[PDB]
């Protein structure tokens, strides 16, 4: 049993037409204080597969090593690593979930929410939810923390079930996910304007954006607020 | 820790430490068991080639494993105490948990299932052994008489010897002994164990140690005056 | 619940009810509490219904291999003895166990009250569960050595009744056994709500609620 | 301090036919006041003829449900590819749970199949292993709320015959699998009136000789 | 010679005679065959019996759904190495939700062989294994030595009288790795290769065993009238 | 492996005996004789140093002679670095008794331990038995005085009068002869010393070469006194009895 | 000296073939499988007159499905037996049913290959499994020190099984009644046995699917002797 | 790996000899002769420096060995086996003994120690007898001044005056003759110097001879004043020119 110290926010993800998009900000904080503002949450395993970790940034750095090592094993004796057998988006969950249940199960859990999203060797798209305590889900968007009390909302009005994912492009899902995040920094007080984007596509492949900022908000009426009811200056 | 295999086959299907073990039993004292209708005798060899002996608090030959049940042996005097003690610990526990006394056949089992794996473990030997074990089971006056040995078989005995020279004695049972008709008293029994043991023992002096046990935990030695009469008028019958 | 069980001339007669519940929630109303051992012995359960399941059924195997080893079938004592022991080992850590092991062997009728406390008694009346209190009341005014069958079964079944009735945490059905040298005898499921009413009727009893 | 358990919501339900046997549950997860999945689903397909559900803290069910396949798999491999009745699969889940005395499974748990001698069978089981065959149960969050209904709709429960008034019940007679998945379905649709964890869809696994069918139905989203 | 008293002891030659002698129990077994198209992996095996009133002794182990073997020498070894096999297998599937590659399962079997033969006490497994399988690149047959070297073939045999099969397979090498969508057929192949090791006996219907994997075909093993067809 | 170099320390021989515990009989008969001898009103301990030199401090040394207890006493014949493990063990078991019981431990108990952790190195471990024989003597209130030996085997037995170490043969018919069960302290006291005097292979028996003791309810009323002689009390002894 | 675990030349465990001849000095003891069920019979073979034969226990109940008869080094047969029982009790605790034949025998031959430098050394002795499941019915298996196990029709195993075994070619077909199969082990133990055959100094048991399994009394036998005697007269 | 020799190297042979101990006191012969002399007023401990090299440092290299403030040790027979023993002894002077009553063991229950370590060596599994033998000299209130010696197979002897090692035979006639029990410590130096010279083949002065006494407390040494009941170590080494000035008196 612990604590967590240094923390990430929200992860929040969807599926489209063709592959999944995956965001995270570049934000760790040390409670109320937001001490590290370079921190990349999303962290790709190969060229099919991102998993967006929040939590415990230690925890989230041991992960990181875990899937590492997952490469290198899975390298071992097998002339078919950049082929018929690479790593799986299914294979990777399945492994996390399984060592996030056996640290919960101990009482030493790592603090974390972990969503990994990739798509498989069939071309279906692959989306899955696992946290310190084992619990596992799936659904067509997916979001941690604050996330899945602003994200999802706004994300399930695109995709609200599973019938809505062939009719859901690329340029739509991002504007979405680019706009929960603008929603995010605006309504989450331990979120930042910076942050990471990828889409895993099952034509176009892996694309993984830098750097992105939230742009296009909207402040000016605040100049019309004043007083907190009878004030008039 | 010390895991050699010292008990092994041969080739021709022979363990031979089990075999050795039966030859230290050979040479251990006589011992022999004779039950009647309503009790068991138990006779043991002592040999006189020690004297100048404490016989109040030298080890004796017939041991109490509960207040019903005896044991009697044959071989390595230090290896029965180990048996003895482990016995003893058994007879206890079992009234410690099932709130009886062990059956004689029981108790048997449990001995010969110790001898038995000392046979097939790593780092240890065969006990050099061979107990009679007698007794009356609780609430029942049917005797029962049992033997072990060291490669753990075990069964019961209407009259049964072991040791040195127990061919003979075992002899002078098989024609004196009747199955139809047993010793109906413990003269009789005790009689007949005298008996089968001066056609071994030598001399009838200190030689022959006698201990009588009677149903409901009813176990008693017998000294050398009363065991002396016994061979007094076992040799003035003779004399015809 | 409510479980009794007593010694009588001849052999013992075992009553339990079969609610089970969470809380105020009635979960179930057909569980059986008696277990049966082996067909001599039987077990009744009070408390943790996994506890007393799980116990019981591990003794019913080491009661088997006892036969097995000794080619007798164990004591009422002995098997009594063994789960006693077995609890024993867990004792503070939190089982939740109220049985009673009834049975006929060599020294006749048995019957021994076991728990997770510790306790290990042989008595020739029992009653163990929420229950218990109101059971007590018929059972020890009308208990009789010299019992007939007939008139044995029915008062075990009467004493479940009185608790049944006035317990919120007992009722259901009435599950009836007879233990002979013989082995035992399942005397049948009987709803409480159908045999009240056919108590107050033919007994004259419960003149305080109306039917 | 760190809780290792949760409630993920869900219910479930089990009704045993003459001849087959449902398994139905929701498909709603939830955390607090969040909607986790509209559709995940809580009823598996065992092998050996056999559905099995258990849920409430999900990470211990999908535990549960994964060794108990696995104890499927291993029956197999070391009895001859004997097939596994419904009895002895009920028994073996008891000793899975058990196992866990002292840091238990914190689910509800409930089996449905068929027995040897071909009448339909459906087990429930405590957190902790106590189990019981059942004509019908309901477990999860709105258990209480079911199985009252199915007390009168299947057991016939305080159900009288007309003009005896009392004197005579209602006699029991069984139920088809399309009367029993109207009471199904109808028990669902009133859960998710009135429990907030309830609802977005209904999955229901029937079992015959024939094998294992599925149906879908969807709930209200609210 | 005197360098054959136990597995941790070079001969001065740098052979190991233990190893050599668990060898020699392989080919004291009866014997089994293996082969392969790109579709479907077929094993077939000769069982054996101690006399007429005896069971005639099985040869072929399911190890997954996926994957499994036939074995020949000391059948005990083989159980231990086909539960080693199942409990890695499952293992794959629990833990990464992933069906166990064929030539990763050879190359636990060879690990684990080896350490039998490098350490004091203990002694090499007795017995030879054919392992086949269908994972995500294909149909596979593997050859498992208790020496710990395992091979990847298109086809082979062990056991008494295999090399009879084994040239049978080199010949007909181009024929049956084409019969692709065919189970029958190359099952056919497999009878007519295991036939060239026969002599005296014939094959009976207790007498043969014969297992299958393929694309959509699970690990499926053919007993009794079963296998009254390929007769 | 290792299996090459192992002798096999607890096996028997094809005439059903201890190969290692005979062969540590043959070490202890090389050892200096020690005879205990059982009295009436008490028990003498007499033993034989081996060849001593002149510069050995004597009255500082202890190589037979030991103390178990207030009650108890042994005579060693063997190796005495092997004695000297065993006799710290059974000092611990003697506190061990008290400690549990409140009473000091019987005679034959201890005995029995000492002669238990004998016979489970030939039995078990694949370890040497200890190349040692003990003569007990001790007292308590059940049987009185009492004589004890064990030997390498772990196997034990009661005496009035016993010898182990070298040239026990002669000196056991020696006790037998003279021996008789009305005997006194003083009596026995003289046994023992013409037994040596008779059974040694030095030339002449000294006071330098022997250790002495006395095991005597001669202290004051009801108790017993062990006596470990000094040199000079044990020249006095040889002049009393006329040995010397 | 050498290895306990060492293979020979010809590819055999030395102590697993010593141990088969320690087997073939036991005595006798033969199985019999049939459609009505699976007799069991043994050569007592009492060492002296005193010894009560009763006492001796050749023949074992494992479960109420399961029976066992044994030859060799009986005394290594005990755990071997409290193992048998303990894995019968086991499943049926876990699984709420009775445990297969198969099954069962295959937990008892588990225990054979763990020797080595675990016990120092194989069981010297075999076992005779005779039991009836739902799945297979009756069947009889002959479990070795080597770890393998063969199912038989009817099998004689100890000092004179290949006569026996030879006799039971013969003599064995599938429309076996039980009575016939009784006389049948009766009259190949009097054919090998050194001493003369009577119910002191031999055993009968059979396993059914309604009764389970039985040790014959020695009232019984002694009539299945006379019968035996009779029907030997009549050609 | 794991240490397999879990059974004895030291075993009884047909006629009751342990080979091993015997060979090892066939070492301890070989060995260059130390000896032990004990006086009135103290004890002395004596060996040759038998320096391997000339440009080996035989400085470096200490035979004679303090145990404890008032104990110490010498041998005869191999080096390595004696260092190790002396760590040994050491240690458990302190873990068995000064950890427990705060004072210093007695010389004949430090021997007792080392002497249970050597027995040891001799029964337990997979080992060697040590091959020396020791001769401990030491003080204590109660026993007063006292010498021992210790050989391979555990036993202990206390002795006035004894020699080990290459000439012990003829070392230990010549102090037969010299020996009474009325020697002053300068008197057993004076003896042991001229028993010593006999074995001595090469070089005998200071530099090739090692000497170390047990007598009066050395306040000079103890390194600190202030406390009246500690007075200083009874143990000294002999320097090399302290040596040699007794050696112009010879
Ligand atoms: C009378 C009826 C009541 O006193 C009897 O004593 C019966 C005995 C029969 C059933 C053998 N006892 C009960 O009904 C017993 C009362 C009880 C409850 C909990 C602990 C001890 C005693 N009830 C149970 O055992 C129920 C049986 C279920 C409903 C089939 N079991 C539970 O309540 C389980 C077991 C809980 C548990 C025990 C030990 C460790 C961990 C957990 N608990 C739950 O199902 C969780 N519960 C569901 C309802 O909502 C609250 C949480
Ligand atoms: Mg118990």
């Amino acid at each position: 049993t612990q604590q967590p110290i240094v923390t990430g926010t929200s992860v929040i993800s969807m599926k489209y037409d063709n592959g999944v998009i995956i965001a995270a900000d570049n934000l760790g904080s040390y409670g109320s204080l937001l001490r590290f503002n370079g921190v990349e949450r999303l962290i790709p395993v190969g060229d099919n597969t991102v998993v967006g970790i929040s939590g415990d940034i230690s925890d989230m750095q041991h992960i990181e090593r875990l899937l590492k090592d997952l490469v290198t094993e899975n390298a071992y004796d097998n002339p078919l690593a950049d082929a018929e057998e690479a790593l799986e988006p299914s294979y990777i969950f399945e492994y996390l979930a399984t060592v996030m249940y056996q640290r919960r199960s101990k009482m030493n859990p790592l603090w974390n929410a972990i969503i990994v999203a990739g798509v498989q060797s069939n071309g279906d798209q692959f989306l899955r939810y696992v946290n310190l305590l084992g619990v596992t889900y799936s659904s067509p968007t997916l979001a941690t923390g604050f996330g899945a009390h602003m994200a999802n909302p706004l994300l399930r009005k695109v995709v609200d079930r599973e019938s809505d994912i062939p009719k859901t492009t690329v340029q739509v899902a991002e504007e979405a996910i680019v706009n929960a995040m603008r929603v995010l920094y605006y309504r989450d007080a331990r979120s930042s304007r910076n942050f990471s984007l990828a889409i895993i596509d099952k034509n176009t492949g892996l694309t993984f954006k830098k750097n992105l900022q939230v742009e296009n908000m909207k402040w000016d009426f605040a100049k019309d607020i004043k007083g907190y009811g009878t004030q008039k200056i | 820790g010390y895991d050699r295999a010292l008990s092994i086959f041969s080739p021709d299907g022979h363990i031979f430490q089990v075999e050795y073990a039966l030859e230290a039993v050979k040479r251990g004292t006589c011992a022999v068991g004779v039950k009647g209708k309503n009790c068991v005798v138990l006779g043991c060899e002592r040999r006189s080639t020690l004297k100048l002996q404490d016989t109040r608090i030298t080890p004796s030959k017939v041991s109490k494993i509960d207040s019903h049940v005896v044991l009697s042996f044959s071989g390595l005097n230090a290896d029965s105490r180990i048996l003895i003690e482990k016995a003893r610990v058994e007879a206890q526990s079992h009234r410690l948990t099932l709130e009886d006394p062990v059956t004689v056949e029981y108790l048997t089992r449990y001995v010969a299932g110790v001898q038995q794996r000392y046979t097939q473990s790593g780092g240890v030997r065969p006990f050099g052994v061979s107990t009679l074990i007698a007794g009356f089971d609780p609430r029942d006056d049917e005797p029962k008489l049992y033997q072990t040995e060291p490669s753990g078989i075990y069964s019961s005995w209407s009259a049964q010897t072991i040791g040195r020279n127990s061919k003979t004695v075992r002899e002078f049972l098989e024609k004196n002994y009747d199955r139809k008709e047993p010793p109906a008293t413990v003269e009789e029994c005790v009689k007949l164990t005298v008996r089968s043991l001066l056609e071994v023992v030598q001399t009838g002096a200190k030689n022959i140690e006698i201990t009588v046990v009677k149903p409901d935990s009813d176990i008693v030695a017998l000294s050398s005056e009363e065991i002396n009469q016994y061979v007094t008028q076992i040799e003035q019958e003779k004399q015809e | 619940t409510t479980t009794l069980a007593f010694k009588f001339r001849h052999g013992v007669i075992v009553a339990a009810d079969s609610r089970a519940t969470a809380g105020a929630y009635i979960a179930s109303q057909t569980v059986k509490k008696v277990i049966e051992i082996n067909p001599y012995l039987l077990g009744t359960m009070a408390g943790g219904a996994a506890d007393c399941s799980f116990w019981e059924r591990l003794l019913a195997r080491q009661c088997r291999i006892y036969e097995l080893r000794n080619k007798e079938r164990i004591s009422v004592a002995a098997a009594s003895k063994l789960l006693a022991n077995m609890v024993y080992q867990y004792k503070g850590m939190g089982l939740s166990m109220g049985t009673m092991i009834c049975g006929w062997d060599k020294r006749g009728p048995g019957l021994y009250y076991v728990d997770s406390e510790g306790n290990r008694i042989s008595g020739a009346t029992f009653s163990v569960g929420s229950g218990s209190v109101y059971a007590y009341g018929v059972l020890d005014s009308n208990y009789k050595w010299d019992l007939s069958v007939e008139d044995a079964l029915y008062l075990g079944k009467r004493s479940i009744l009185a608790a049944a009735h006035r317990d919120a945490y007992s009722g259901g059905s009435v599950n009836l056994y007879h233990v002979t040298e013989d082995g035992w005898i399942y005397h049948g499921n009987h709803d409480v709500g159908e045999l009240f009413w056919k108590v107050k009727e033919e007994e004259g009893s419960f003149n305080n609620v109306i039917g | 301090q760190f809780n290792p358990y949760g409630d993920n919501g869900g219910t479930i339900l089990g009704i045993a036919g003459e001849d087959f046997a449902v398994l139905a549950g929701d498909t709603r997860n939830i955390t607090d006041y969040s909607i986790n999945s509209r559709y995940e689903p809580k009823v598996f397909d065992c092998g050996d003829n056999i559905v099995m559900s258990a849920n409430g803290f999900a990470a211990d069910g999908d535990a549960l449900v994964k060794r108990f396949k696995n104890s499927v798999k291993w029956y197999h491999f070391d009895h001859n590819d004997k097939k596994l009745s419904i009895n002895s699969a009920a028994r073996n889940i008891q000793h899975l749970l058990y196992s866990r005395r002292f840091f238990p499974y914190y689910v509800y748990n409930i089996i449905a199949g068929l027995d040897e001698d071909g009448k339909g069978a459906v087990y429930s089981f405590d957190p902790v292993g106590s189990y019981q065959r059942e004509q019908c149960r309901a477990g999860g969050a709105a258990a209480s709320l079911i199985m009252p209904f199915l007390d009168n709709q299947v057991n016939f429960k305080n159900q009288y015959e007309p003009g005896t008034n009392g004197k005579v019940k209602k006699p029991l007679k069984y139920l088809s699998v399309e009367e029993v998945i109207k009471l199904v379905r109808d028990s669902f649709t009133s859960a998710t009136e009135r429990h907030i964890q309830v609802g977005d869809g209904l999955e229901i696994l029937i079992v015959t000789k024939d094998g294992v069918r599925k149906e879908f139905y969807e709930l209200k989203r609210d | 010679n005197n360098y054959d008293g136990d597995t941790v002891t070079f001969s001065p030659t740098g052979r190991l005679f233990q190893v050599e002698y668990a060898l020699e129990a392989i080919k004291q077994g009866s014997v089994t065959v293996g082969l392969r198209s790109n579709t479907h992996a077929v094993l077939v095996a000769l069982k054996r019996n101690a006399d007429e009133l005896s069971s005639y002794q099985k040869k072929i182990i399911k190890c997954d759904e996926h994957m499994g073997l036939s074995l020949a020498g000391l059948a005990p070894d083989a159980r231990v190495l086909s539960n080693y096999l199942r409990q890695q297998c499952n293992y794959s599937s629990l833990v990464f939700n992933r069906k166990l590659a064929v030539e990763r399962a050879g190359h636990l079997l060879c690990d684990k062989a080896q350490k039998n033969t490098q350490s004091y006490g203990g002694r090499p497994y007795g017995v030879g294994l054919l392992i086949i399988g269908y994972d995500k690149s294909g149909a596979h047959l593997l050859e498992f030595q208790p020496s710990g070297n395992v091979t990847e073939l298109y086809g082979t045999a062990i056991g008494a009288r295999s090399q009879g099969a084994k040239t049978y397979l080199e010949r007909t090498l181009d024929t049956f790795i084409k019969i692709d969508g065919n189970p029958d057929e190359l099952i056919k192949a497999g009878v007519e290769a295991i036939s060239q090791s026969l002599r005296d006996e014939s094959l009976t219907v207790d007498n043969l065993s014969i297992a299958i994997v393929g694309k959509d075909t699970p690990f499926t093993i053919y007993d009794g009238e079963a296998v009254a067809k390929y007769i | 492996g290792s299996r090459r170099y192992d002798s096999r320390t607890t096996i028997f021989s094809p005439e059903g005996r201890l190969y290692q515990v005979e062969y540590a009989l043959e070490s202890i008969s090389h050892a200096g004789t020690a005879i205990g001898i059982m009295a009436s009103d008490g028990i003498v301990l007499a033993a034989e140093r081996k060849v001593t030199s002149t510069l050995l401090e004597q009255d500082t040394s202890t190589e037979k002679l030991y103390k178990l207890n207030d009650k108890i006493a042994v005579a060693v014949a063997g190796l005495t670095a092997d004695a000297e493990i065993l006799i710290n063990t059974a000092r611990i078991h003697a506190q061990n008794y008290l400690k549990t019981y409140n009473e000091d431990i019987p005679v034959e108990i201890l005995v029995r331990r000492l002669s238990d952790i004998k016979q489970g190195y030939t039995q078990h471990g694949g370890l040497r038995p200890f190349g040692v024989s003990f003569i007990y003597a001790g007292y308590d209130d059940r049987y009185g005085y009492q004589l004890y030996t064990s030997n390498p085997s772990g196997n034990y037995t009661g005496w009035k009068a016993i010898s182990v170490g070298a040239n026990t043969s002669a000196a056991q018919t020696l006790l037998q002869m003279d021996y008789k069960d009305d005997m006194k302290v003083d009596d026995a006291i003289e046994l023992a010393l013409k037994t040596l005097s008779k059974t040694t292979d030095s030339s002449a028996l000294t006071y330098d070469r022997l250790e002495f003791a006395t095991i005597r309810k001669g202290a004051n009323d009801g108790e017993v006194y062990q006596k470990i002689f000094k040199p000079q009390e044990i020249k006095d002894i040889l002049v009393k009895t006329g040995i010397t | 000296d050498r290895g306990v675990s060492t293979f020979s030349p010809e590819g055999r465990l030395f102590q697993v073939e010593y141990s088969l001849e320690a087997i073939k000095l036991g005595s006798t003891a033969i199985g019999i499988a049939t459609k009505e069920g699976v007799v069991l019979g043994v050569e007592k073979r009492a060492t002296s007159p005193l010894l009560e034969s009763d006492s001796i226990e050749k023949i074992v109940e494992i479960d109420r499905h399961i029976g066992c008869a044994m030859s060799g080094l009986t005394a290594d047969a005990r755990s071997m037996i409290e193992h048998a029982r303990t894995a019968a009790v086991t499943h049926n605790l876990y699984y709420d049913e009775d445990i297969n034949v198969e099954s069962l025998t295959q937990s008892v031959c588990d225990l054979a290959l763990r020797f080595g430098e675990l016990m120092s050394r194989p069981f010297g002795v075999a076992l005779l499994i005779a039991g009836h499941d739902a799945d297979d019915g009756y069947q009889l298996f002959h479990a070795e020190p080597s770890g393998t196990f063969y199912r038989y029709n009817a099998k004689a195993i100890g000092s004179g099984s290949e006569g026996a075994q030879a006799e039971l070619l013969n003599e064995w077909h599938s429309s076996l009644t039980l009575k016939e199969a009784e006389l049948l082990v009766l009259k190949i133990l009097k054919q090998v046995m050194e001493e003369k055959l009577d119910e002191n100094n031999a055993q009968l048991s059979c396993i059914t699917k309604q009764d389970g399994f039985k040790i014959y009394d020695n009232e019984k036998t002694a009539e299945l002797i006379k019968e035996l005697k009779e029907k030997e007269a009549a050609e | 790996m794991t240490d397999r020799y879990s059974f004895s190297l030291t075993t009884f042979s047909p006629s009751g000899k342990l080979g091993q101990i015997d060979y090892a006191l066939t070492a301890v012969k070989q060995g260059v002769t130390s000896l032990g002399i004990k006086a009135t007023n103290g004890v002395v401990i004596a060996t040759e420096k038998k320096s391997s090299s000339p440009l080996a440092m035989s400085e470096t290299l200490s035979k004679v060995s303090l145990l404890t403030p008032d104990i110490g040790a010498v041998y005869s027979g191999m080096g390595p086996d004696y260092r190790v023993l002396v760590d040994k002894s050491r240690k458990v002077a302190h873990t068995s003994y000064k950890r427990i009553y705060g004072e210093y063991p007695p010389t004949k229950l430090l021997v007792s120690e080392v002497a249970k370590i050597m027995q040891e060596a001799t029964q337990s599994g997979g080992v060697r007898p040590f091959g020396v033998s020791l001769l401990i000299a030491g003080h204590d209130e109660f026993n007063g001044f006292s010498l021992y010696q210790v050989d391979p197979s555990g036993s202990y002897f206390p002795w006035k005056a004894t020699a080990i090692g290459k000439g012990s035979v003829a070392a230990k006639t010549f102090l037969e003759k010299r020996w009474n029990d009325e020697l002053e410590l300068e008197d057993a130096i004076h003896i042991a110097l001229l028993t010593l010279k006999e074995s001595v083949e090469g070089e005998f002065n200071g530099d090739t001879i090692e000497l170390a006494i047990i007598g009066d407390e050395n306040p000079d040494l103890l390194g600190y004043t202030g406390i009246p009941t500690d007075k200083g170590p009874r143990f000294r080494k002999l320097t090399s020119q302290e040596i040699n000035d007794r050696l112009e008196a010879l």
